[PDB]
């Protein structure tokens, strides 16, 4: 009885750490939505450039939103974090613990 | 305080197209703007809901 | 209320009015008299300047 109930709690928690991974990964999933969000935007401006008879000016204008597109991505990259662990920031691996 | 200029503004259609660009380019750096805020605010939203 | 699909649906939309596929002496539609509701987004019209 004892080794059913060890098993039996710890899975319990176990299901907990799962949750918390569900959580953290549709975390994740929302930041990038924008992310790519931004970047499909910035296609359309390069696209954009591309027109034949453009003014340099015109190019200036386009590299404003440009501009503006880079750091707003950056920011969301920099600024998002979770329970503490700025996930977007770095390059890392992680393990739910859900045995 | 303003002169009182003796003569004709010379070439005045260069002035009102400059400030016409200075306008225009203000416009859309606040459009700009605009749009880094919905960006954040959509952030926030979603932020917020997970 | 908040989903994805909705807002990429009408962003994709709005952003179309930059067209880069014309030359034309136009840019958008405000030299052609329209304008849209910054507030909301809705667009409006003028009758003289549209006309001329």
């Amino acid at each position: 009885a004892n080794r059913f109930t060890a098993n039996i709690k710890g899975l319990t928690q176990a299901s907990r750490n799962a949750n918390d991974g569900i959580s953290i990964a549709q975390t994740t999933e929302g930041a990038l939505n924008e992310i790519n969000n931004n970047l499909q935007r910035v296609r359309e401006l390069a696209v954009q450039s591309a027109n034949s008879t453009n003014s340099q000016s015109d190019l200036d204008s386009i590299q404003a939103e440009i501009t503006q597109r880079l750091n707003e991505i950056d920011r969301v990259s920099g600024q998002t974090q979770f329970n503490g662990v700025k996930v977007l920031a770095q390059d890392n691996t992680l393990t739910i613990q859900v045995g | 305080l303003a002169e009182a200029a003796a003569t004709t503004t010379e070439n005045p259609l260069q002035k009102i197209d400059a400030a016409l660009a200075q306008v225009d380019t203000l416009r859309s750096d606040l459009g700009a703007v605009q749009n880094r805020f919905n960006s954040a605010i959509t952030n926030l939203g979603n932020t917020v809901n997970n | 209320l908040g989903d994805s699909v909705v807002r990429t649906i009408q962003t994709g939309i709005r952003a179309q009015f930059a067209n880069s596929g014309s030359n034309s002496a136009f840019k958008t539609m405000a030299e052609i008299g329209i304008t849209q509701d910054g507030t909301s987004g809705k667009l409006k019209i003028d009758d003289d300047k549209l006309t001329k």
